[PDB]
């Protein structure tokens, strides 16, 4: 459905439109069009997160 | 690493 | 870019963005034909594409 | 019309 991406570092959300996560979580990448900030889904919510904090899972 | 929020959509 | 709500939409899940008719949502992704990703009140969520505009 | 959640990403 969506690509998934592995969190490489912890990311602390500081606004409601951010998607915080812990290194190791696997984020559903709804929108990877922006080069700086992707839109993810994790813990049933949507949010922006730094595209360079994750790696695509290829399998 | 390094975070700059000004480029958020 | 921005879009005007045509209809009220009640969010029934945490990944949905609810809104009232006439509110003007920011559209972060219009690439999906059915369900767009919006921001309102500084929260993101999915909502039915056909329930809104666009202006930007 | 009809809101179909089956097409949500």
């Amino acid at each position: 459905g969506s690509p998934w991406a592995r969190a490489l570092y912890d990311f602390e959300a500081l606004e409601e439109d951010e998607l915080g996560f812990r290194s190791g979580e696997v984020v559903e990448v709804l929108d990877s069009s922006n080069p700086s900030w992707w839109t993810g889904r994790l813990h049933n919510k949507l949010g922006l997160f730094p595209a360079n904090y994750v790696a695509p899972m290829m399998r | 690493p390094s975070i700059d929020r000004s480029t958020k959509p």
